[PDB]
């Protein structure tokens, strides 16, 4: 829950950084230390998140959405299988 | 003997309890706060509440069996013993909710149902799971009545699931529970036949053994072998306005013979066209926009001879559940295909395995605390 | 302008204490008489009449049974003929004009209008007497096609509607926001309006389950 | 606020303790359950503020043999010279498993808590739990078990203690919540690897870019789970099949032998009546294997609730992010 809060905090650093280094060169002569430094690292953001726009890979994931549900379902059922089996000791 | 003085005893103390329960439930709060104070046991007069409502619905129908024509029993029950207890100061319990349940027992029995608005209007109170399982039992009927099966199935899968933690366990259901479950089998079997392929809802309530049973059952009804149309309604004929069950079958009397002919002749009308619409749709959605060759080539099984093949198929194509079409000089027979997946049934079942552990915790954990 | 007079009488019976007894077959017979005049419906009105007819089959009428039937049939595609035959017993179903308009219900509630208006008596004791029967049934006629049908032919609408060629074909045609299609059928609505799939947008339901799976 | 049962407080592990732990993280014992030390804290407001803890060196080549107490007796001498006395208010490991309560170490945790009731036993989790929910698990053992002491015994003191039915998991305390000001200088290390020597802060955000992409992260964990739930679950049920092979299936035939003989002779014994009802090996319960069976299956399900959410949040992210 909280490493997704700091993952969002990282994404705040991106937008606040990327907007000003844009609008600096909208004014006159920004994107100096941000031409092909962050320009290369905007490319490095999108190198590995997200993937280009491949809906075939979105289906791969949507089947991922099926198998975690399963991993997660198996998970909370074996939670039930604790007291269910292990505690008819408790009568 | 061993029938009639019992009929009197029950019905006399029913209308006598209707008297002092109608009168001391309208204005004052003296009996209220004294039944709060003296018996803190909030049980025996939720028992009286439901038990007498069930044996009232039964025994007034047992008197109706004899008094078919100009018969006082259902009038004196249904008007003063039900609807005077209905129009009441909505008490701070499952009393006012059980008064509108106690009359809806008769209001489903006698089939003048379309203030279903008012049945769910008057109670602004917490429909208890014990009581809302009875509400599903009650309203689900009113929506199989309204010629809307696709959303009346939404009412019965949840009660034959009995997923809402049902236990009482103070003689309260009562004395006819597995017959209620058996009627819930009739209703889910009813809403499966003319709907499959559409649900995608004979997963949850009815499971693989008696699912494939009601599968083989309803599909042989769908094929046009009416052995299941026969069997389903042959074992569902009283189940819509039964007493709880009639008293005693003998040989001679004609009075007893009328109400069972009554329950035959009026609801056999409902089921005739249920099995008709089932057999009309039965066959699979093979091809999409057929050419008129393939239209007639599929009407070779569906409906031919010969003339009036195409125009009796029009009689089979105008139903609100048959999306077809015929373009003339293109010669294109368009038809729909409404499908469903299966794997999307693991969203609140996963929460239910969480609460099933918490339930497995409950009974043993109070045992632990009482023992400690 | 007569159902504005009587709806008060209807509503005070509707939520009243005189629906079961052989008391009130007088006023709601005459509200549905008014429903027959000016094309308003309320199931409860005739329901209270057929109710005390279920109670004791002794008062049961014949032409007022036709008033129950027609005003239940004219208001299609609403489900009124269900609670007609749910109280009309075989004791009641074997007279006229009862068993006529009972079969008229067997035709209309499953769409058999050509065979209806073919074997139909061109005028009944009830036809213009309950004005709007012809149009309201022939509204339902075109509705089931307009809803679950893609392409209707000019001749097959006219044949289905009943015993007509071109005039009232184009009258029932053009009044429904319908467009004429090239020489020659009617365009009622889209041809991709056929399939009608609502639920294969599954598998974005992380949100609703996760809502619990935070703990 | 942070009290358990009468004697104990929560723990407060400031980050300077955490770093002497993760020096002997999961190395000098990688596939070896190193008991990575004893939590030398102290008793302050609501919290067992740990200050310095020493990693205990089990003879780690491929195994863990208990080394000198002279180490512990000089590490306590050592910490006393500059730091707090040996106020051991728990013991800590990691060590090569995601959320597991080891039974033999739970007995080492039990007698530890019977000695000092003011104790929570830490289970550290580095990225091996797959990151993952609950990394610091200061799991203490039930005080209702510390009541019925010793210990959890097999056939006797199982039905007795499981009618008392002491809890199986209890009080995984909240650890490191507040600016304790031990902190100070590792804050003043943030503002420099925030600042112009910032090459090291990104490389911590690199341990982010070669975690996911490549690591079986679900599969190999689910395979190790695919091994754990086939052996442990069937065995508990083999227990819960053998126990009523004896509870009823025997006492079905034990009373069948007894009832057949007319329940004794009047003038004599009652020889075989005294002989029959010879108690079976599990007569009751088997609540010793089972309690930790409760714990470890409930622990299967924390890994499972880990494999739950860790998953979801990729299926969210890559359905989220992808989609543009």
């Amino acid at each position: 829950s909280d490493l997704q809060q700091v993952g969002g905090a990282s994404a705040r650093i991106q937008d606040a950084l990327s907007t000003v280094l844009q609008y600096a060169e909208d004014v006159l002569s920004g994107k100096v230390s941000a031409d092909n430094t962050v320009g290369r690292f905007l490319m490095s953001l999108v190198n590995q998140v997200p993937k280009i726009v491949p809906d075939d890979f979105e289906t791969m994931l949507n089947s991922n959405i099926n198998d975690l549900l399963m991993v997660t379902y198996l998970a909370n059922l074996t939670q039930s299988q604790i007291a269910l089996n292990e505690k008819l000791v408790n009568l | 003997q061993w029938l009639w003085d019992i009929i009197d005893e029950f019905i006399y103390q029913f209308q006598s309890f209707s008297q002092y329960r109608c009168k001391t439930a309208k204005k004052s709060e003296e009996e209220i706060d004294f039944l709060r104070s003296n018996p803190k046991i909030w049980n025996v007069h939720s028992v009286l509440n439901v038990l007498h409502s069930l044996v009232d619905k039964s025994n007034i129908n047992r008197q109706l069996e004899v008094y078919t024509s100009g018969g006082d029993p259902e009038s004196v029950a249904g008007e003063y013993g039900r609807h005077s207890l209905y129009k009441m100061l909505g008490y701070f319990s499952l009393v006012g909710l059980l008064r509108l349940h106690s009359l809806l027992g008769d209001y489903y029995q006698a089939i003048k149902v379309l203030e279903n608005i008012e049945l769910n209007k008057k109670s602004m109170y917490s429909r208890v799971p014990e009581c809302q399982v009875t509400t599903y039992y009650y309203v689900g009927f009113a929506y199989l009545m309204m010629r809307r099966y696709q959303d009346a199935i939404r009412v019965f899968a949840n009660i034959l699931l009995y997923i809402q933690r049902t236990k009482s366990m103070f003689q309260r259901t009562t004395y006819k529970y597995e017959m209620i479950n058996k009627q819930n089998e009739q209703m889910h079997a009813l809403l499966a036949i003319a709907l499959t392929m559409y649900p995608m809802r004979i997963d949850e309530s009815i499971h693989l053994q008696l699912r494939e049973k009601y599968g083989d059952k309803m599909l042989r009804m769908q094929k046009g072998d009416p052995q299941v149309y026969e069997e389903l309604f042959s074992y569902s004929c009283p189940k819509f306005l039964s007493p709880v069950v009639p008293n005693y079958d003998s040989v001679h009397p004609n009075y007893h013979k009328e109400p069972f002919l009554q329950q035959l002749k009026v609801f056999s009308d409902e089921v005739q066209q249920q099995a008709q619409l089932s057999t009309i749709r039965s066959f699979l959605k093979l091809y999409t926009t057929m050419p008129v060759a393939k239209l007639a080539g599929f009407l070779d099984l569906t409906e031919q001879e010969f003339r009036i093949q195409l125009l009796v198929f029009k009689h089979k194509m105008k139903n609100l559940v048959w999306t077809s079409g015929i373009s003339a000089l293109d010669g294109e027979f368009q038809s729909a295909s409404e499908v469903d997946f299966y794997i999307d049934k693991d969203m609140i079942h996963i929460a239910d395995t969480k609460v099933a552990r918490r339930y497995g915790d409950f009974f043993i954990r109070q045992i632990h605390k009482f023992e400690e | 302008a007569m159902f504005e007079q009587m709806r008060a009488n209807v509503g005070k019976l509707l939520k009243g204490i005189d629906r079961y007894n052989p008391e009130n077959l007088a006023t709601l017979e005459r509200y549905v008489e008014t429903q027959a005049k000016e094309n308003a419906y309320d199931l409860e009105a005739n329901l209270a009449v057929l109710k005390l007819y279920q109670f004791n089959p002794a008062f049961f009428q014949t032409t007022v049974t036709a008033q129950i039937l027609l005003k239940a049939l004219t208001n299609l595609p609403h489900t009124d003929f269900t609670l007609c035959k749910c109280m009309i017993d075989q004791a009641h179903q074997e007279e006229r004009p009862i068993r006529q308009i009972l079969y008229l219900g067997d035709l209309l509630e499953t769409c058999h209008f050509q065979a209806f208006w073919q074997a139909l008596d061109e005028n009944m004791d009830l036809l213009e007497g309950i004005t709007g029967f012809e149009d309201s049934v022939r509204k339902f006629i075109c509705h089931v096609v307009g809803i679950t049908y893609q392409h209707i032919d000019r001749w097959l609408l006219a044949e289905m509607l009943g015993d007509l060629t071109d005039s009232q074909l184009k009258m029932w045609m053009s009044k429904y926001g319908w467009s004429a299609d090239e020489s020659g059928q009617i365009f009622i609505c889209s041809q991709e309006e056929s399939i009608k799939p609502k639920n294969i947008v599954e598998k974005i339901d992380f949100d609703s389950v996760s809502s619990i799976m935070a703990s | 606020g942070g009290s358990g049962d009468s004697a104990v407080k929560q723990v407060q592990i400031d980050g300077l303790v955490v770093l002497k732990i993760i020096k002997h993280y999961q190395e000098e014992g990688q596939g070896t359950e190193v008991v990575q030390g004893v939590l030398l804290g102290l008793v302050v407001e609501d919290r067992l503020e740990i200050t310095n803890c020493f990693p205990f060196p089990q003879h780690t080549e491929d195994d863990a043999d208990f080394d000198e107490v002279q180490y512990q007796m000089e590490m306590m001498r050592s910490l006393r010279h500059v730091n707090i006395d040996h106020l051991h208010v728990g013991w800590y490991q990691s060590t090569y498993y995601g959320s597991f309560v080891t039974r033999a170490l739970l007995d080492s945790q039990f007698s530890y808590q019977h000695a000092i009731e003011e104790s929570v036993v830490l289970i550290y989790d580095p990225i091996k739990t797959a990151q993952g929910s609950l990394s610091l698990k200061a799991y203490r053992l039930t005080p209702k078990l510390m009541e019925v002491c010793k210990e959890k015994d097999f056939s006797p003191e199982a039905l007795k203690k499981a009618n008392i039915t002491f809890e199986h998991m209890f009080e995984e305390v909240p650890i490191v919540i507040k600016n304790s000001h031990l902190i100070n200088v590792l804050m003043w290390e943030l503002e420099k690897k925030s600042a112009v020597a910032d090459k090291h802060e990104l490389l911590s955000l690199a341990s982010s870019n070669h975690l996911g992409k490549n690591l079986q992260l679900l599969m190999d964990r689910v395979d190790e789970m695919s091994q754990d739930i086939v052996k442990y679950n069937t065995y508990m049920r083999n227990t819960s099949k053998q126990q009523q092979q004896k509870h009823q299936y025997q006492q079905r035939r034990q009373q069948e032998n007894m009832q057949r003989q007319s329940r004794g002779e009047p003038p004599l014994p009652e020889e075989d009546l005294s002989k029959l009802f010879k108690p079976p090996q599990p007569p009751a319960r088997m609540d010793s294997l089972l309690i930790a069976g409760q714990i470890n299956t409930y622990c299967q399900n924390i890994k499972e609730f880990t494999a739950q959410n860790l998953g979801k949040l990729f299926m969210a992210q890559a359905l989220q992010e992808y989609n543009n």
